[PDB]
């Protein structure tokens, strides 16, 4: 019955700023709404409750203010250490939880460029009878990076699953794989095999092609 | 007040007195219980019994209570000089959305050797005529509580002005002593002969006149 | 086998349905009216009309042309009218001065062969009149003939709350002086809402007059031939027959004979052979009587329902209601109301069935919670605030408040309990204060971790949803003990006929039986009481402080033995509880076994084998 | 633990009074407090309550939105702040404790009450007392006792602790209390038991002290002189 | 001064039972709300199922079926038993406490894997690269989860990125594994890369190198 949606899912910003974390439900509910901070790899905590009062221990820097639809989560002075994700939570009568979607902060980085590295299947794989291929991408920034794969000049679709890894703390560097898992028979039969990829940080796409014959 | 109860009752040292606290359906004959209260002349009301079978800390077992139907009673054993209180039924009103209590209970168990009333009458001194104001006092000592009538009288006619009856105050004999006074004027208290004071008590009339001149 | 009509409107379709009106009696003594010229018997007395007239008219040159219903017939009370001369059909109602003998003149001339009316003496003046009602005019014939009679005409009239309703059915038959055997379903005519009371009713006849009749006006004259039947009709139980056409064409009987009963009992038109139990002495019922207490008063139903302030949710008020008569529909035809489900009680029925108080619980909470104060929910408001038995009777009334319980900001002013050790008890309050703990350490009313307040407010505001808006709710707990009941339904108070089978109402329940004296004594707090066969045998009356045995009509138990529906319509009638008045007749044969005592059967001294079992031994067959 | 309160209030007909009921040797903890007044002659009524754990306050039907009741719960004090005061409003309030329960009644019960605070309407203001001395006369004095003393009146309130000789004299001392009058002046009576062999050697004064007017007469007393 | 400790998480085959214990400490599990909030990895969190101070319990639509909640107070402990389970029901599972609508004492999350497969050792296969430069060792088709990788012995630290799982058509996770090097020491140093986990107990140590002839 109640559908919780968050308007935000990917937000970045520095220090001295706010993210303005809002959520929404379908119907109205009046200052019965909790915010959680779950850090990946650890259990979720509760930041706020009853969408105006504070958890003991929590420091004060979240703060919240909704009457019936619109909350927000405003944070002041944003620090390093609670860089996780946000859910709003409602009860209903009974005791049946709604949580939201999750909304992520993430520390802002240098366009840079998506660095483009091909890689055929060694022939140690030709004997398994499976045949894989991916592209590498490396050290870019936002998200927003297309991973489509050209084989023979055509499109693909539904033929890879992407992979990202976490952000580190050294340098909050991103980094994108995706493997393309295709039979033997069907190895032979292409000739060309490329993915490419478009980002800000490009003006032009930038395309890798290599041939099952080289040396 | 809504409770009924009745306005006086009487008790010996020995005996068994039984109050009746009934009242409407919507608070006393619904499922709400009763809590009785006592309260002695000067000093706050407490709780007595509550939950209609239990009996709190410092509540003697000679005090007990039971409900039935849309009633309620206060039996207790016996009755003590200590025992002259007012005693209250309190029970949830569902119409008032509100506690209320009962209109209260006398229980006076007490006796003195009354006697025939002694009566001492007293004029204003020379310097009350220049405040412009006369007032009688009429000191009443040795008397009881009961049959307390004052009238005033100036050999010819009644006095129906000024006049007013005091509550006596207890004395450290098991006695009681009130006082009556009557607002005049200078102008006209040379104007009557005599003033006198009219106690009557069981029947027994004493007067004493004085005189101005 | 006659007189048989439709007793209701509803179309049904191959059915058997037993129905309770004023019916005609199968094979009854009707009397026999004759008028043949050959001598002179004109006769239109005045007799009663007592529940209804089944008429039979065997015509043959149209001789009724109307009749006359009312009380006095001396222009002093209101009067029905119907008349059929040679030009219209016309009904009035007015208060008419009847004559000692009405009539209606046709006379004949000899110089030209026709008939005409001439003389229409029926009342002699009308100066107030209520209905009217004319038809189109017609041609008749008004021919005298020579032959036998041709024409049969059927009328049944009923007088049910001031409804007149006439039945009425053509079928041409050939006879000299008899009563036409045969089955024709009478069809609805027309109803007349006349209103009046009808005690005694005359038949109307006609006159016909020529050159043949010397004499004055008083004499000359003649009747010709003429016969008509009256049947009065008895309040009787029946089983008609419904085919696909719609029309009924057979029907059975429940009170001429065992065997006729038997076929009221299996719902059907054919009787295999076996054992039925039909019954002893079964008189129908005449009447039907209600009693019920005499308050008047109306039940404050209104401070509950319109309350300036309600009550929280774990205290909620209650209020007793009692002493008062409660109207179940004004409430219900509001239109403002949204929760109605009830358990155990019907709305048709709240106006009939009464209990001995009736308890009113009234507060505010949610829709999703109003829908868990079902006996069968749990939850926060379903196990810790108010809890209903599984047997509970009534239901509660909900309504939409959102115009109240709402301010600007906030509503904090009603609360709720959140936290309990322990399941609470049904029909239970409580409204304690202490703290609630949840950890192992004692907590001594401190506001520290594991130890908080168990009542949790509530948000009110006016921006939240449907099912989140506060609703006000009343609850109905109905409870009946054995105390005598103080508050019932309204309903009408008729009077007391005794040593007679007629349909008592008693306190909400209803059923046949005969009131009589009881020197009885009943304890007060008492009011019904029951034999060894949980039979209500009892009534108390407190309009008359005076108890009544209920008697049964017919306790039944009494054999009736078939050989077979399609070999004989001769049957064997067997009372077990009978030691050989009370039997449907005495008959002859009669013949006392260990089993009891068998009539319409021969004994004899011979043993055969047993073809139908009769008990303790005995065996009877159909033989020549 | 025990309930304190405020002392006696005078105010005006139609100001506001404003008492408190503070707690001694612990908190008010999660119970409902509740207030009950109580009149001279008539019975008990009950104003409302308040839930100190959360500031919720059920008022009665009697009672209209014209008194607030507030109780802070960080110092333990109730409050009963009340506008448009009546001349019939001349009774004591007390903070009342409830203590509920489980069964099937739940009726509130008030298991610790307070002390009272006894609030009076009075549009007469403040006043000089005066006081004039009484001696007996010659007829009055048949046996060898003697009855004398002094009177108190234009005294707005009743209580005033009458001393005699500085509280020299603690045998035959007898307090009289107050009683209306048709403008609402209030008088008391004292009178007190002497010998006859003592007027011609010792002298009877009375002190007279007034705690809200900051005043103290000090008046002597004599015989009458022609009878 | 709360805590709570989970156990009884584990891989277990579809249409199966499992019965977990969720241990309470500083509380009681038979006088406040008991709340079973389940997080889908990748996803949001989720509730499933709660348990009330009393004799009462409400589970969700997805889940109620096939659910039972039996708390015991002799041991303090919380038991959640499921007879039935779907591909859907894999996630983390978490009891924790609830005052009311929401939650302040959470716990640990044991982890709840159902598939139709087994154990299986993971295939490795190099990544020659091309002619800075980007090295490392694909591994494919491996169950289940998790799987280490170390470079060098754990001497190379620098520029590891270890992308995490993905489950694929198959059932059967998968895995890729890069480190930056220069072109100035690909023919210098020799990098290896060991893939190692308990479940198989299976080590190989294999080789890359740059890409060859045909
Ligand atoms: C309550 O008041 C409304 C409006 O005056 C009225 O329509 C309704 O019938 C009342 N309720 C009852 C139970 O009479």
């Amino acid at each position: 019955d109640i559908q919780m949606t968050q308007s935000p899912s990917s937000v970045s910003a520095s220090v001295g700023d706010r993210v303005t974390i809002t959520c929404r439900a379908s119907q109205g509910i009046g200052s019965w709404l909790a915010w959680y901070q779950q850090k990946p790899g650890k259990a979720p905590q509760l930041l706020i409750y009853a969408a105006s009062t504070l958890q003991s221990g929590v420091p004060p820097r979240f703060s919240g203010s909704g009457s019936g639809t619109d909350f927000t989560l405003t944070i002041t002075s944003l620090q390093p250490e609670d860089f996780a994700s946000y859910y709003c939570q409602q009860a209903n009568s009974v005791l049946a939880l709604t949580f939201g979607g999750g909304t992520k902060v993430e520390i802002k980085r240098t366009v840079a460029a998506p660095s483009v590295f091909i890689f055929p299947p060694s022939d140690e794989q030709l004997k398994s009878g499976t045949a894989s291929v991916v592209c590498l991408l490396n050290n870019f920034y936002p998200r927003e990076a297309k991973v489509q794969w050209k084989v023979d000049n055509a499109l693909q679709s539904g033929n890879s699953q992407e992979s990202v890894t976490e952000q580190d703390s050294k340098d909050s560097t991103y980094s994108l794989s995706s493997t393309l898992t295709l039979s033997k028979a069907d190895y032979e039969k292409h000739k060309v095999y490329a993915c490419e990829v478009t980002h800000q940080g490009l003006s032009s796409p930038v395309t890798k092609s290599f041939n099952r014959g080289e040396c | 007040s809504v409770l009924t109860q009745p306005p006086s009752v009487s008790g010996a040292p020995g005996q068994r007195v039984t109050i009746s606290c009934t009242g409407s359906s919507s608070n006393i004959g619904a499922g709400y219980d009763v809590h009785w209260y006592q309260q002695l002349p000067g000093t706050a009301p407490k709780l007595l019994i509550y939950g209609n079978s239990n009996r709190p800390s410092g509540v003697p077992d000679r005090f007990s209570g039971s409900k039935s139907g849309t009633s309620a009673s206060l039996a207790i054993t016996g009755l003590q000089a200590e025992d002259e209180a007012d005693y209250y039924c309190q029970s949830y009103d569902s119409s008032l959305s509100g506690s209320v209590f009962g209109g209260g209970t006398k229980l006076t168990v007490l006796g003195q050797p009354k006697a025939a009333p002694s009566v001492t009458l007293f004029p204003p001194s020379s310097e009350e005529l220049q405040a412009n104001k006369a007032t009688l006092v009429c000191l009443i000592s040795d008397f009881y509580p009961g049959a307390v009538t004052v009238a005033w009288k100036a050999d010819s006619s009644p006095v129906k002005a000024g006049v007013e009856t005091t509550t006596p105050s207890k004395q450290s004999n098991n006695k009681y002593a009130a006082s009556s006074y009557l607002s005049l004027t200078p102008e006209q208290w040379k104007s009557h002969r005599s003033y006198s004071c009219q106690v009557t008590h069981e029947g027994s009339t004493v007067e004493k006149t004085v005189a101005p001149t | 086998t006659r007189g048989v009509y439709y007793p209701d409107k509803v179309f049904r379709s191959s059915v058997l349905h037993s129905t309770q009106d004023l019916f005609l009696p199968f094979f009854s003594n009707v009397t026999w009216f004759h008028a043949i010229h050959v001598t002179k018997r004109f006769d239109n007395p005045v007799l009663p009309f007592n529940d209804g007239v089944y008429f039979a008219s065997t015509e043959k040159s149209n001789i009724i042309r109307g009749w006359i219903f009312g009380t006095t017939l001396d222009s002093k009370t209101q009067s029905l009218l119907i008349v059929n001369n040679a030009t219209n059909v016309v009904i009035k109602v007015c208060e008419f001065q009847f004559c000692n003998d009405p009539f209606l003149g046709v006379y004949y001339h000899k110089n030209n062969k026709s008939w005409m009316e001439s003389e229409f003496r029926v009342y002699s003046s009308a100066n107030n009149c209520t209905f009217e009602y004319v038809s189109q005019p017609f041609l008749m014939d008004l021919e005298g003939k020579q032959g036998n009679f041709k024409n049969l005409r059927e009328f049944v009239f009923k007088n049910i709350d001031g409804y007149f309703k006439i039945y009425s059915k053509h079928t041409p038959i050939n006879l000299v002086r008899d009563l036409p055997q045969g089955f024709s379903a009478l069809e609805p005519l027309v109803d007349l809402p006349i209103g009046i009371n009808i005690t005694r009713f005359q038949t109307l006849l006609a006159l016909h007059r020529s050159y043949l009749t010397p004499g004055d006006s008083s004499s000359g004259w003649t009747a010709g031939a003429a016969a008509y039947y009256v049947g009065y009709l008895q309040p009787r139980t029946f089983l008609l027959k419904y085919n696909e056409n719609g029309t009924i064409t057979d029907a059975v009987d429940c009170a001429l004979d065992p065997l006729s009963e038997t076929k009221c009992t299996l719902k059907s038109f054919t009787v295999e052979k076996g054992i039925y139990q039909t019954s002893n002495f079964r008189v129908q019922p005449t009447e039907s009587i209600v009693r019920f207490p005499n308050i008047t008063n109306l039940c404050p139903f209104g401070e509950v329902f319109n309350a300036t302030r309600f009550a929280s949710v774990y205290a909620w008020n209650r209020k007793r209601i009692s002493n008062c008569v409660a109207d179940y529909s004004v409430l219900y035809n509001s239109a403002s109301f949204s929760t109605f489900k009830c358990y155990g009680v019907s709305p048709t029925k709240l106006n009939d069935l009464c209990f001995t108080n009736v308890y009113a619980d009234s507060f505010v909470i949610r829709g999703d919670e109003v829908r868990q104060i079902a006996p069968g929910q749990t939850g926060k408001i379903a196990d810790y605030n108010y809890k209903l038995p599984d047997d509970f009777t009534g239901c509660v009334i909900a309504w939409n408040s959102n115009n109240l319980d709402s301010k600007v900001g906030g509503n904090y002013n009603y609360l709720y309990r959140l936290f309990r050790k322990s399941n609470l008890k049904p029909f239970e309050r409580d409204i304690s204060t202490e703290i609630y703990q949840a950890g192992s350490t004692p907590c001594n009313g401190v506001e520290g971790f594991n130890c908080y307040f168990p009542l949790q407010s509530y948000g009110f505001q006016p921006t939240n949803g449907v099912g989140y808006q506060p609703y006000r709710v009343v609850v109905l707990s109905f409870e009946l003990l054995h105390a005598p009941a103080t508050v019932c339904g309204p309903k009408k108070s008729t009077n007391l006929v005794k040593n007679k089978c007629v349909n008592f109402n008693f306190n909400g329940l209803t059923g046949t039986g005969v009131l009589t004296e009881s020197n009885k004594k009943f304890l007060p707090f008492q009011q019904f009481g029951r034999d060894i066969a949980d039979t209500t045998d009892a009534v108390r009356d407190p309009q008359t402080l005076e108890i009544l045995d209920i008697t049964p009509c017919s306790f039944g138990g009494v054999s009736v033995i078939t050989p077979g529906t399609n070999t004989s319509n001769q049957v064997a009638v067997l009372y077990q509880d009978v030691n050989c008045w009370r039997v449907y007749s005495t008959g002859s044969n009669v013949f006392q076994t260990r089993a009891g005592c068998l009539i319409g059967a021969e004994h004899v001294n011979n043993s055969y084998e047993c073809d139908i079992p009769i008990g303790a031994g005995i065996c009877a067959s159909y033989q020549t | 633990v025990q309930l304190v309160e405020s002392g006696a209030e005078v105010k005006k007909p139609g100001s506001s009074v404003k008492v408190s009921c503070k707690a001694s040797g612990g908190t008010f903890s999660s119970y409902a407090i509740s207030w009950v007044r109580q009149a001279p002659g008539q019975g008990l009524e009950w104003m409302g309550g308040i839930i100190p754990i959360l500031g919720i306050a059920n008022y009665a039907q009697k009672f209209q939105g014209r008194v607030t009741i507030t109780a802070d719960k960080s110092t333990s004090t109730a409050y009963m702040e009340l506008s448009s005061l009546r001349s019939e409003d001349t009774a004591v309030y007390y903070c009342a404790r409830e203590n509920g329960y489980s069964g099937y009644g739940a009726a509130a019960n008030f298991d610790l009450w307070g002390r009272g605070t006894l609030v009076t309407v009075s549009s007469a203001s403040t006043k000089g007392p005066s006081v004039f001395p009484l001696a007996p006369s010659s007829k009055s004095t048949s046996g060898g006792t003697a009855a004398l003393g002094c009177l108190v009146k234009d005294y707005f309130p009743e209580p005033v602790t009458v001393s005699w000789n500085s509280g020299a004299l603690t045998s035959g001392v007898h307090t009289f209390p107050a009683v209306l009058q048709s403008s609402g002046l209030y008088s008391l009576s004292s009178v007190v038991t002497v010998p006859s062999s003592s007027l011609g050697t010792q002298t009877y004064i009375c002190n007279v002290n007034h705690k809200p007017s900051n005043t103290k007469v000090d008046k002597k007393v004599e015989p009458k002189s022609c009878d």
